[PDB]
C-alpha cells in the first residue's frame, strides 16, 4: 500500500558500458579476428621490414 | 531319410530310418574402430559458423 512516481529528467545510470574502442590505450594495437586460434595450436605474425 | 535295400535271406528286415536333427548359429560380433579428436569435433557441427 504504497505509490511510486517516476522522475522524468535525471535517469539513473547504471552500468555505463565501455567498449574498448574509443578508449585513450586503443592505439598501441590493431585488432583482426582469428577466429580460428581456439584450434590454431600455436600461431605466429610475422612482418617483415 | 535315409533309404534302404530289400534283402533277401536271414538278413534282420530292414525298417526305413529318419534323421531329424537341429543346429544353431554362432554369433562373434566384428568390431572396427575410428578416432577423432578435439578440434576437428567441433570444426564439423554448428561451431566454426
Amino acid at each position: 500500500d504504497v505509490e511510486f512516481d517516476a522522475l522524468l529528467g535525471s535517469y539513473c545510470n547504471t552500468l555505463s558500458l565501455v567498449r574498448f574502442l574509443e578508449l585513450g590505450l586503443s592505439v598501441a594495437c590493431v585488432c583482426t579476428k582469428f577466429p580460428e586460434l581456439a584450434y590454431m595450436n600455436e600461431g605466429r605474425v610475422q612482418f617483415e621490414v | 531319410h535315409q533309404p534302404l535295400i530289400a534283402r533277401d535271406g536271414p538278413h534282420p528286415v530292414e525298417q526305413p530310418v529318419h534323421n531329424y536333427m537341429t543346429k544353431v548359429i554362432d554369433r562373434r560380433a566384428l568390431n572396427a574402430a575410428f578416432s577423432l579428436a578435439t578440434e576437428a569435433i567441433a570444426l564439423l557441427t554448428g561451431e566454426a559458423l
